[PDB]
């Protein structure tokens, strides 16, 4: 109902943004669209 | 006569007629389940 | 005493649901190779 | 006081001065009707219908009149070249005179009606009050347009009781005021089909007179009514001009694009017909069929009308223009005078080159020479040291068929390269620039000067439709909000349905 | 106010201000004229645009001749 | 017949006049260019 | 420089015909009170 | 209490997203164009219509990805998915651009929902509909530049296409062949752009700096009370402070935020007309007397006659590329170059 | 402030949670899949790598008719063929 | 004339901005 | 000269690739929008206090102690035109808001210039996207540089004597 | 193809999971609306 303490739900969902975003900003740099 | 595009313009027409009625069809539907009291 | 599907809840899920889908194909395009 | 951006609403509950408000404007209208085309009668020039039609002049109200049958001046010419006509009153001039008689006589009904506004007509009988029944004036005005437009595609257009209207061929040759026939079929709305103008006013004619009885005989449900504020004249002013700016924009389009009703020997050609060599592929049509029918060079080109070459230009082209170079397109490239022929390059081998034409959106543009396979083998270089396509390496020479320039060939690079920078702009026509002193510069055509203004304006009234629209709606808080509004009505959740203290929990 | 001939004349065209049908009156049949004219204007304009293709309907300068 | 009772004054302040003289005044000296051109 | 003899008097026109018209407004709006 | 006044009942409820009967407009096109431009920048190539690559699945960045116009051969075809050009092939309707007209449609009818939507929820809560006004002016910039615009040319691949880089190669477009820059309506846009991201910060400083003290604390938000009727700023001391700065300074503050609404919506309006004229190429290119001059004096140079020199270089190195269907071929020795670059 | 149930309340909620964890992960994996498996390619007619010019071919297949597009790419595609 | 016309607009609107300063109407509280 | 000196800018630097000048156009457009909602939002909910005959602009007198619009109603309006907690109850905040937005982003287009003084420039994804043989692929960013060449090789068209413009 | 129902098969199970974890607590709010 309240269980999970919303601080944790915020540094959890935020290092799972910046996974994301980490793979995309990698990807500039391997593969497709790297120049290579 | 009966061309292609002519097939197609009823298709266009008869599709967005599908989706205007079911639209308004779900809407009638739903307003009267859950009226305002007054 | 709340409701759990509203309008809101549907909103949400029309957003929601396919930004998650493509947040999945975009993963998986960092790794495509030519 | 008023400020300023209100003094004319003292008019919204005066019946009588709104009306000589309306004669005034009207009065004002066509007295400018009349101001124009005396301007351009005093400055048209009628001599050259071929390369200096009325569209090069800077004519914009001529060809109106020319396209519902006004040809003729008193003065003996007729814009179809005919000399020795008698138009009877409904010439150029007669036209004129009538739309200034008609402001001066508008002008003096607006005196009267100014000072004998406080006409009982214009009085509710029961309160005494002033108010106009909109819902019926809608239906007598209504079925008076269509008795208008009835008749006007009835005995107008026909030539049954009038003199038709412009019409021609695909290539704007031949024009002329014909009577037409109606086309009752689906080809009717083709635009490029005049007989669907006449169908169109006959047919929207009893639909407007039928509709008329309707709106005359039947009142307006109340839901409409209400919701439409039908007691309120502004309610009137929105929805006319959202009509109002409807309509301008589809007749910015039809000349842009072109129709039955704005043909290019009045109006000038278009840029799609620039686009889509459209002249160009007639006009090889021609010199092909003159050919396999055993014609010569010389003879197939020299058998090419000049009117015909002069579309196939891009000095005419209405999108060659620049907003504040004005005037008349003859104050550009100057007045034309003659076609010098077909220019054709042969580079020293003897292949046919072709110079690759100028598009609309280049006010400049390289000077490219190409075979008919699109291969490059000559041009105009920029940077000379590493140049390989010269003219001057490749031997390119221009040969003249047909014009003034018939059968003459030129070798010597300068002028050679001159005839190849004209090459680009289509067919070489000589010009006067003297005589107006003309600056060089392309200028637009009065297709391109009306759906410039039409499609500013229409949008300019959208902002009216919706200005006049909210002012309707929102009569009732025009000058404010309720001073006693409370947080209630406006907090969340206090209402199950926003604005409706009916339906409080 | 000021009475004339003319205004005796046209005295009852503006004569019913405010008389209302009542309640939805001709709406839904209006709403059918709209619906048809909407469906006319659409087929008016993917002519002029060319998604709509019809036999013997050259939509061209050369559907003068 | 009666004297129209629907006339009203008009008013433009100071500051609106002042305002609309610089409002003309940078409009003439925007456009001025293109007039002569 | 050749240019537009008429952007003189349209410039004129542009400017003092407005011009005129906010004044003679304000004038007759002091002359009020 | 018929069935009409059932619906308005239920569309016009207050709840977390209000509805209404714009909605009905709205949501369904709101939600597909924005669904349109993320299904084509991420999937969707523009090889056909353009020689480009444009989503993420082709390798393109944010930045790079775009939902582009069709073929200039589509000219100004509704391109509907039904139609004679796609013939209902969900496949090749993405790639000859249909998803442009889509995006580009159910666009406009969004905006109309929207400012209907304004419209509504302002008479349903007894304002005045000022905001729904001030809303005309993005709609103006839209169709202008997004319809009008292209409607005027040879064909919709001349419009924007949806995508940061690509309205950027749009601006660029409009230096080198329209002068943009010279043309008296962007330049009372831009005024207006920049008046009104002026107005906004200097308004927004001037009450944060003539706040009464009204609580005890160092954080200021604190102290205010949205049912107060106290003004909660000295609107005095704001006007002896502007009047000794810079001369004059407002008085009153409804002209103060009725100004704020006109100054941005006015630039917006004039930029519109602006682009309408380019639709024709009826632009304010060149200035006659500058030209006249400068072919006579080989000595007179402005920047006017620079900018012109840069314009012919964008339009001679661009073209090819920019324009694949004109097969334009520009041999080296043909390109305006200055010295050694 | 209308009735429905507070966001902040939902997301620590552990009804919530234990639906989503299945949700939020079987939808970031169909989006996978629709990538890996090549189908995303198809239904939309995106060139693969290997698929923009054939071999010897520096020619864009840019389309140029209007009627006959349809007819055009799919020319150009059998030319990979 | 160009150069005459361009410098009359501009010194008008500075004689404008002297007025508008020295003589605004002043603005009177309450 | 303003217009030739962001041409040559643009050549030299890319600058619309340039996230600082990208967040200068965000401050300038935001502000701009952030100005007229503003401007509408206490426009419409000015209180009732004139006649339709004139300026309610007369409703307000210099000085006065009490405010001249409801914010309570425009919070309800502009609440409910998106939904709820996107809208601003606090005239504090908002008007803070109102002065951080186009500052901030106008430092940023401020700093953009200053570092593309040291040559610091906007991305550069030319050629980025290659195929399976190796073929450049275009995208939009290589269209931008083509007419970004054509402004290098016009701009001071006398005034280079070597192959690079290095200042 | 077979591709198709690969990348259907979570959706699925996300919905049949939720479906299953919320159905008692959906069908109160369907007898509640009278
Ligand atoms: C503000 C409120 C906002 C709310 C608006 C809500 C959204 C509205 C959405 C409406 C969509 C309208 C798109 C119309 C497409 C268009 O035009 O479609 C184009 C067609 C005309 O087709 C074009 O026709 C051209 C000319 O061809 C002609 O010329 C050729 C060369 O000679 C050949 O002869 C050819 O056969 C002949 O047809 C070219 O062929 C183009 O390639 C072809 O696309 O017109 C037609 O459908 C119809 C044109 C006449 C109707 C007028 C349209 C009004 C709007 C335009 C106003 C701007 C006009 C430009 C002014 C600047
Ligand atoms: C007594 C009648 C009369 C006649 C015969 C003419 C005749 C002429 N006028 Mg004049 N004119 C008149 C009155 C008249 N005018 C008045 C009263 C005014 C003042 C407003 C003018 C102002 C005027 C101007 C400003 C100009 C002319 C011009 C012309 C010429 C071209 C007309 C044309 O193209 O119209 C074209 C008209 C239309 C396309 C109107 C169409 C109407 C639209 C579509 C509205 C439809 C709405 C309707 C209510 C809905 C109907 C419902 C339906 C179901 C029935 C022609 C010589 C032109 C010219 O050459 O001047 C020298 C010109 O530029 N006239
Ligand atoms: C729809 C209206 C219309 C149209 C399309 C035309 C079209 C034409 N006229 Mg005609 N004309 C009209 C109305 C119109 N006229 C009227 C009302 C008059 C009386 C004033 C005349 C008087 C007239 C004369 C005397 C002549 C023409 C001529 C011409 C031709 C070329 C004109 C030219 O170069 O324009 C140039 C246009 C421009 C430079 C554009 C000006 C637009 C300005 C900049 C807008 C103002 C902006 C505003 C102040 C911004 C502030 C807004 C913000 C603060 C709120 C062309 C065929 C000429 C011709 O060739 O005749 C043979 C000619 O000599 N016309
Ligand atoms: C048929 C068209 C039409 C008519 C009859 C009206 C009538 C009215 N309007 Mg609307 N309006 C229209 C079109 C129209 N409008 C359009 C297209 C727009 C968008 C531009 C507006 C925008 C508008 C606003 C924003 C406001 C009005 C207001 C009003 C009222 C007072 C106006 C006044 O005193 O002006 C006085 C104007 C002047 C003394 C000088 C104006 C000079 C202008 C700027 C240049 C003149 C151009 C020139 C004369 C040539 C004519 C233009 C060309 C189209 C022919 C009045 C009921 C006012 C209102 O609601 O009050 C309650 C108001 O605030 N209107
Ligand atoms: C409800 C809002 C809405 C609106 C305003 C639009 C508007 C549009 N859509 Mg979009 N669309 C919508 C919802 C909407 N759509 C939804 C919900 C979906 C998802 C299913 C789509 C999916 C979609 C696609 C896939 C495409 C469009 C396209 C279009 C455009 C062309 C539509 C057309 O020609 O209509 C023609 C049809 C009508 C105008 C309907 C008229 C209804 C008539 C009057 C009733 C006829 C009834 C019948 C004859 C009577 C009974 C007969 C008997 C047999 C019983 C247009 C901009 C096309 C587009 O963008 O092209 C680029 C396109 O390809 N739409
Ligand atoms: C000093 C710098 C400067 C400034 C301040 C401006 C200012 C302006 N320019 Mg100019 N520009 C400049 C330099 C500058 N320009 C230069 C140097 C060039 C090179 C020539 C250009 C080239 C240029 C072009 C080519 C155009 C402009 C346009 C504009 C106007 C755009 C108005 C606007 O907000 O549209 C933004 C768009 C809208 C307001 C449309 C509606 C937006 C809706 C509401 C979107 C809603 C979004 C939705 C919610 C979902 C999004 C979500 C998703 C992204 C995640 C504005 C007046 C345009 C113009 O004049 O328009 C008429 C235009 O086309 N400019
Ligand atoms: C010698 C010669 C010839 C010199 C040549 C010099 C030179 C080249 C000149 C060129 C001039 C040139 C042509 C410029 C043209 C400019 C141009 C493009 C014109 C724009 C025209 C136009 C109509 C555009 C349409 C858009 C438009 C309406 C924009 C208006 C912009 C505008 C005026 C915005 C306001 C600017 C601003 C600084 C406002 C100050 C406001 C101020 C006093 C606030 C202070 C304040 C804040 C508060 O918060 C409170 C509470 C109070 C109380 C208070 O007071
Ligand atoms: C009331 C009186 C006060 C009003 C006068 C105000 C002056 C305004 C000046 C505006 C005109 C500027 C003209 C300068 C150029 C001039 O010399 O040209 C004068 C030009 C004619 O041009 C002259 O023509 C000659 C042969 O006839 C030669 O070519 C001359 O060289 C050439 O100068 O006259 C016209 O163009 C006048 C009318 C133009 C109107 C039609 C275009 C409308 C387009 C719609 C715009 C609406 C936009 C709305 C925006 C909101
Ligand atoms: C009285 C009388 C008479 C006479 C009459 C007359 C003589 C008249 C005249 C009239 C006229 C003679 C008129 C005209 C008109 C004009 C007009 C009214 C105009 C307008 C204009 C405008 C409006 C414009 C605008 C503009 C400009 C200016 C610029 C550009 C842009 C624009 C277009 C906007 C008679 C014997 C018969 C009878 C008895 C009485
Ligand atoms: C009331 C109203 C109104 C008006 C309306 C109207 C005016 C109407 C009209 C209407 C109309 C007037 C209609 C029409 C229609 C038509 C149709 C719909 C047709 C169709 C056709 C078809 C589809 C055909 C087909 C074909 C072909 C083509 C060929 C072969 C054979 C066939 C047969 C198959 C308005 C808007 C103002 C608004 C308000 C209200
Ligand atoms: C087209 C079409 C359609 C539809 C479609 C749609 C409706 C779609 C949807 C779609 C969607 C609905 C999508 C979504 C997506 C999403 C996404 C993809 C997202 C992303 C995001 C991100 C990446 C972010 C991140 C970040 C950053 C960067 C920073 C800030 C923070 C954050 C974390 C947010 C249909 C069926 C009718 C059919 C026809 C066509
Ligand atoms: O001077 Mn002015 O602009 Ca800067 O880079 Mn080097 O330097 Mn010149 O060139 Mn590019
Ligand atoms: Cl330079
Ligand atoms: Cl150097
Ligand atoms: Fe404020």
């Amino acid at each position: 109902g309240g269980r999970i303490p919303l601080w944790i739900v915020a540094t959890v969902a935020g290092m799972g943004v910046i996974v994301i975003v980490g793979l995309f900003f990698y990807g500039a740099y391997a593969g497709l669209g790297s120049s290579l | 006569t009966i061309t292609p595009s002519l097939k197609g313009f009823f298709i266009g027409l008869l599709s967005g007629a599908v989706v205007l009625g079911l639209t308004f069809a779900v809407l009638i539907a739903i307003s009267q389940i859950d009226k305002v009291q007054r | 005493s709340y409701p759990i599907f509203t309008v809101r809840w549907v909103a949400v899920h029309t957003l929601a649901v396919p930004t998650i889908f493509f947040l999945g194909a975009i993963a998986a395009m960092q790794f495509i190779q030519r | 006081g008023l400020p300023w951006y209100r003094v004319h609403t003292v008019l919204i509950n005066d019946p009588g001065r709104l009306i000589a408000a309306h004669l005034m404007h009207t009065a004002l209208v066509a007295g400018w009707a009349g101001s124009m085309a005396l301007y351009e009668l005093a400055t048209f020039d009628p001599s050259d219908p071929v390369l200096n039609p009325m569209w090069r002049q800077g004519m914009f109200v001529l060809p109106f009149m020319a396209r519902l049958g006004v040809t003729g001046s008193w003065s003996g010419w007729s814009i179809t070249g005919e000399t020795g006509i008698d138009p009877g009153f409904w010439s150029f001039e007669g036209v004129a005179l009538a739309h200034i008689v008609l402001s001066g006589l508008l002008f003096l009904a607006a005196c009267w009606h100014w000072v004998y506004w406080d006409l009982e007509l214009f009085r509710d009988p029961r309160t005494g009050e002033p108010a106009l029944d909109l819902p019926k004036m809608f239906g007598i005005h209504l079925f008076l347009a269509g008795l208008l437009c009835f008749g006007f595609g009835a005995f107008h257009l026909t030539g049954l009781f009038g003199p038709g209207m412009w019409v021609s061929d695909p290539y704007g040759l031949t024009g002329s005021v014909q009577p037409v026939a109606p086309e009752w079929g689906p080809d009717g709305f083709n635009p490029y089909n005049p007989g669907g103008v006449v169908a169109h006013h006959i047919a929207a004619g009893i639909v407007g007179i039928i509709a008329g009885l309707f709106h005359i005989l039947v009142r307006p449900p109340q839901r409409l009514y209400k919701a439409l504020r039908m007691g309120n004249i502004e309610t009137v002013l929105s929805s006319s001009i959202a009509a109002v700016f409807f309509a301008a924009f589809v007749v910015a389009g039809t000349m842009w694009y072109g129709s039955a009703t704005t043909p290019i020997e009045l109006f000038g050609p278009t840029r799609y017909q620039w686009d889509s060599s459209y002249f160009q592929q007639e006009i090889n049509r021609r010199v092909q069929a003159s050919l396999a029918s055993g014609a010569t060079l010389e003879e197939a080109w020299s058998a090419i009308p000049e009117k015909l070459a002069f579309y196939d230009y891009i000095g005419n082209n209405p999108a060659k223009g620049g907003l504040f170079r004005t005037g008349p397109m003859n104050k550009g490239d100057g007045i034309a005078q003659a076609w010098k022929g077909h220019a054709v390059f042969r580079n020293k081998e003897g292949e046919e080159l072709f110079v690759r034409r100028m598009p609309a959106f280049f006010e400049s543009f390289p000077v490219i020479l190409t075979d008919k396979n699109g291969v490059v083998k000559a041009d105009i270089p920029f940077r000379r040291a590493e140049s390989k396509y010269s003219f001057e390496q490749q031997g390119v020479t221009v040969s003249f068929y047909g014009g003034e320039l018939n059968g003459q060939t030129f070798t010597d690079p300068p002028t050679v390269k001159s005839y190849a920078r004209k090459a680009i702009f289509g067919e070489i026509f000589e010009f006067d620039t003297e005589t107006l002193n003309s600056d060089g510069i392309f200028r637009t055509s009065p297709r391109g000067w009306f759906t410039f203004a039409h499609a500013v304006f229409a949008l300019l009234f959208f902002f009216g439709h919706i200005w006049h629209g909210a002012r309707t709606l929102f009569r009732d808080v025009f000058s404010g909000i309720d001073p006693e509004l409370s947080p209630e009505q406006v907090e969340w959740g206090f209402y199950q349905k926003v604005g409706d203290v009916t339906t409080r929990r | 106010a000021r009475r004339t001939w003319l205004g005796d004349i046209l005295r009852p065209l503006n004569s019913e201000y405010g008389k209302v049908a009542p309640g939805w009156g001709t709406t839904p049949l209006m709403a059918v004229f709209m619906g048809l004219f909407l469906v006319f204007l659409l087929i008016i304009l993917e002519i002029y645009n060319s998604t709509l293709i019809l036999d013997g309907v050259n939509v061209s300068w050369k559907a003068l001749g | 017949m009666e004297p129209n009772p629907n006339r009203q004054p008009v008013e433009l302040n100071r500051t609106s006049l002042y305002l609309g003289l610089l409002l003309i005044l940078v409009l003439a000296l925007l456009f001025s260019s293109y007039f002569f051109n | 420089m050749e240019v537009n003899q008429l952007g003189l008097i349209a410039t004129a026109l542009f400017v003092l015909v407005p011009s005129v018209f906010l004044i003679i407004l304000y004038v007759q709006t002091e002359s009020q009170q | 209490r018929g069935w009409f006044d059932i619906l308005d009942d239920w569309l016009k409820r207050d709840r977390f997203v209000f509805v209404g009967w714009s909605g009905i407009l709205l949501f369904p096109c709101a939600y597909l164009a924005l669904g349109g431009w993320l299904t084509g920048t991420t999937f969707v190539t523009s090889w056909y219509t353009h020689g480009l690559a444009s989503s993420y699945l082709e390798g393109c960045n944010f930045l790079t990805v775009a939902v582009s116009t069709p073929a200039n051969s589509m000219g100004h075809s509704l391109l509907l998915l039904w139609g004679p050009e796609a013939q209902g092939d969900f496949t090749r309707w993405c790639q000859l651009g249909g998803l442009w007209t889509f995006i580009a449609l159910h666009g406009a009818f969004g905006l109309i929902g929207f400012m209907l939507r304004q419209f509504e929820i302002a008479r349903l809560v007894g304002v005045r509909p000022y905001n729904a006004i001030a809303f005309s002016a993005p709609i103006a910039v839209f169709v202008s530049v997004f319809l009008i615009y292209p409607l005027g040319q040879s064909s919709w691949f001349f419009a924007p296409s949806f995508g940061v880089a690509a309205i950027f190669r749009f601006l660029l477009f409009f230096q080198g062949f329209h002068n943009w820059t010279l043309n008296p309506f962007h330049m009372m846009g831009v005024a207006g752009v920049l008046g009104g991201a002026l107005l906004c910060a200097i308004h927004g400083a001037t009450v944060e700096n003539t706040l009464f003290q009204d609580g005890e604390g160092a954080s200021t938000f604190r102290a205010f009370n949205p049912t107060q009727a106290e003004e909660t700023y000295s609107m005095v001391t704001a006007n002896r402070f502007w009047s000794q700065i810079f001369g004059i300074a407002f008085s009153n503050k409804r002209w103060l935020h009725f100004f704020m609404l006109f100054v941005p919506v006015t630039g917006l309006w004039m930029s519109a007309i602006g682009v309408v004229g380019l639709a024709l190429n009826l632009r304010s290119y060149d200035f006659i007397s500058q030209e006249i001059r400068a072919a006579e004096d080989p000595e007179f140079e402005t920047f006017y006659t620079k900018n012109l020199l840069l314009n012919e270089g964008i339009r001679a190195w661009m073209a090819p590329q920019d324009q694949p269907h004109e097969n334009f071929v520009f041999p080296e020795e043909v390109l305006p170059r200055g010295n050694a670059l | 402030t209308t009735g429905e149930r507070p966001f902040s309340d939902i997301i620590t909620s552990v009804r919530y949670w234990v639906i989503h964890s299945i949700t939020i992960p079987a939808l970031f994996i169909a989006g996978w899949l629709f990538v890996s498996t090549g189908l995303a390619y198809d239904v939309f007619g995106t060139p693969r790598p290997d698929s923009y010019y054939a071999q010897e071919q520096r020619s864009i297949p840019l389309v140029t008719d209007r009627f006959e597009a349809k007819q055009q790419v799919e020319t150009f595609l059998e030319q990979l063929k | 004339m160009e150069t005459i016309t361009y410098v009359f607009i501009f010194a008008c609107i500075i004689a404008l901005f002297f007025f508008a300063i020295f003589f605004r109407e002043p603005p009177r509280i309450t | 000269g303003t217009f030739n000196f962001m041409i040559v800018f643009q050549a030299e630097h890319n600058i619309l690739m340039h996230p600082f000048h990208q967040l200068g156009v965000a401050g300038v457009f935001g502000g701009a929008l952030f100005c007229a909602m503003h401007g509408s939002l206490v426009t419409s909910s000015l209180i009732r206090e004139t006649t339709e005959t004139e300026s309610a602009n007369y409703g307000y007198k210099f000085g006065q102690e009490e405010e001249t619009y409801n914010i309570v109603a425009a919070h309800g309006y502009f609440g409910r035109l998106i939904f709820q907690y996107a809208s601003f109850n606090n005239s504090r905040s908002l008007h803070f808001f109102l002065a951080a937005w186009p500052v901030v982003g106008v430092w940023f287009t401020a700093l953009g210039i200053s570092t593309m003084a040291f040559n610091l420039n906007g991305f550069n994804f030319n050629h980025s996207v290659i195929d399976a043989k190796g073929n450049v692929i275009n995208t939009w960013a290589d269209i931008i540089n083509r007419a970004n060449l054509g402004m290098e090789v016009m701009h001071e068209r006398n005034a280079h004597n070597f192959p690079l413009d290095l200042a | 193809d077979w591709r198709v129902l690969v990348v259907l098969l979570p959706v699925l199970l996300a919905a049949g999971w939720a479906v299953r974890n919320i159905l008692p607590y959906a069908v109160k709010q369907v007898q509640k609306l009278l």
